[PDB]
């Protein structure tokens, strides 16, 4: 089966800078008939199809950018991005092609960028969704960096934790910044027994949390 | 131009079986062998196996992980290629790819072309339609350049659903939140940034489709009014 290593399996790096990602096989992947090692590396930007970027080792497929440069023979491969770019955001995986094929588990690769406190928005439950007996409030902190960051519920001035469903995006390709959302789901009865509902955000950028609320009084 | 498109997809009893079309175009199909691969929601890439092309008989390889139950086949007549899964898992659940693989040992190497993928969920959890709740400012709507909308997308089984924003013309500034399951019920929820000049001058309207339930709702974000 020839297992793929791909280790460290996360990098991050600044815009300029130069990139280097491991892979490694349980096997050599060296035809001695050829003289080539049949590996390849693959780009898989968020939410995409996987592209061809490299094969036999150090092939650089038609319409791939000078940027990207493949090496290594046997069983340590390396992928080098000379300068990388913005639009490089993605996941990387390696696979050999010497006996059946396996991928590796992949090299995901972060942007670094400036510091950024996200932009906050919170929403009330819709009628709608009231005449259903449920209450979905909804808080989204967006386009921040880092991706770490706290998000705290607050009911009438008292702090909740059940029932608070945090998700968080992939990077962004462009302004490479994260955004997660937080839904706190009570019932209808529930969220009409009280009147104030926070969302407060506390971010590696923060004195202070950002903080947006709504009375249910004020409708 | 090469064109690969995966079809058959969808929701299915544990111990079930499910046949996966790959329909192509732009490229002498018998001269390729033809790769299957498949990826847990955000796990890795996981080939699965290939039929050769003609000067090799049509023969085929699998991975061990899935060797003996499940067979690919190819319809050389309508360019077509196909993958039989039987007795399927929870495990089995994922996007499945077509690809083009090697034409000749030679000339290259690599999986140069990929379709878009066709998702499957494994799973005894009746299928369920979301309900798309307005996610609209209210005190809001006031003067800051930008003002962000959104949609609430609950209570849907299986994954996934696509949301799109005015029929596609409105994309940037637009990102959905991957869904969480609880109970075997799936919520998300997607936000679109626009100028304040645009909205509510013009309209901001989320369309949600949800294939496996064969619906397509669409929610007008109308701004609140206290
Ligand atoms: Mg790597
Ligand atoms: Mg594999």
């Amino acid at each position: 089966d020839i297992v793929m290593s791909q280790f460290p399996s996360s990098l991050a790096v600044s815009a300029g800078e130069k990139v280097t990602m491991s892979c490694k096989s349980s096997q050599s992947l060296l035809n001695s008939r050829t003289r080539k090692s049949y590996l390849a590396w693959y780009q898989q930007k968020p939410g995409q199809f996987p592209k061809l970027l490299i094969y036999w080792a150090a092939t650089r497929e038609s319409g791939v950018p000078d940027r990207f440069t493949g090496s290594g023979s046997g069983t340590d491969f390396t992928l080098t991005i000379s300068s990388v770019q913005a639009e490089d955001l993605a996941v990387y995986y390696c696979k050999q092609s010497y006996n059946l094929r396996t991928f590796g588990g992949g090299t995901k690769l972060e942007i670094k960028r400036a510091d950024a406190a996200p932009t906050v928005s919170i929403f009330p439950p819709s009628s709608e969704q009231l005449t259903s007996g449920g209450a979905s409030v909804v808080c989204f902190l967006n386009n921040f960096y880092p991706k770490d960051i706290n998000v705290k519920w607050k009911i009438d001035g008292s702090e909740r934790q059940n029932g608070v469903l945090n998700s968080w995006t992939d990077q962004d390709s462009k302004d490479s910044t994260y955004s997660m959302s937080s839904t706190l789901t009570l019932t209808k009865d529930e969220y009409e027994r009280h009147n104030s509902y926070t969302c407060e955000a506390t971010h590696k950028t923060s004195t202070s949390p950002i903080v947006k609320s709504f009375n249910r009084n004020e409708c | 131009e090469v064109i690969l498109v995966e079809s058959g997809g969808g929701l299915v009893q544990p111990g079930g079986s499910l046949r996966l079309s790959c329909s192509t175009s732009g490229f002498t199909f018998t001269d390729y062998y033809m790769s299957w691969v498949r990826q847990p929601p955000g796990k890795a890439l996981e080939w699965l196996g290939f039929i050769r092309n003609k000067p090799k008989g049509y023969t085929t390889e699998y991975s061990a992980s899935v060797k003996g139950r499940f067979t690919i086949s190819r319809d050389n007549s309508q360019s077509i290629l196909y993958l039989q899964m039987n007795t399927l898992r929870a495990e089995d659940s994922a996007t499945y790819y077509c690809v083009r693989d090697i034409y000749s040992f030679g000339s290259r190497d690599g999986m140069d072309y990929w379709g878009q993928g066709t998702s499957v969920t494994v799973s005894s959890a009746k299928t369920t339609p979301p309900s798309v709740y307005p996610l609209a400012p209210g005190s809001a709507a006031q003067t800051n350049s930008m003002v962000t909308l959104g949609c609430l997308v609950k209570g849907y089984f299986p994954e996934p659903v696509t949301v799109t924003w005015n029929s596609g013309s409105l994309s940037s500034g637009v990102h959905t939140f991957p869904a969480v399951l609880q109970s075997d019920l799936y919520t998300l929820s997607s936000s679109v940034t626009v100028p304040s000049s645009t909205w509510p001058s013009e309209t901001v309207t989320c369309n949600v489709a949800h294939p496996a339930s064969s619906t397509k709702v669409d929610k007008k974000i109308v701004p609140r009014d206290c």
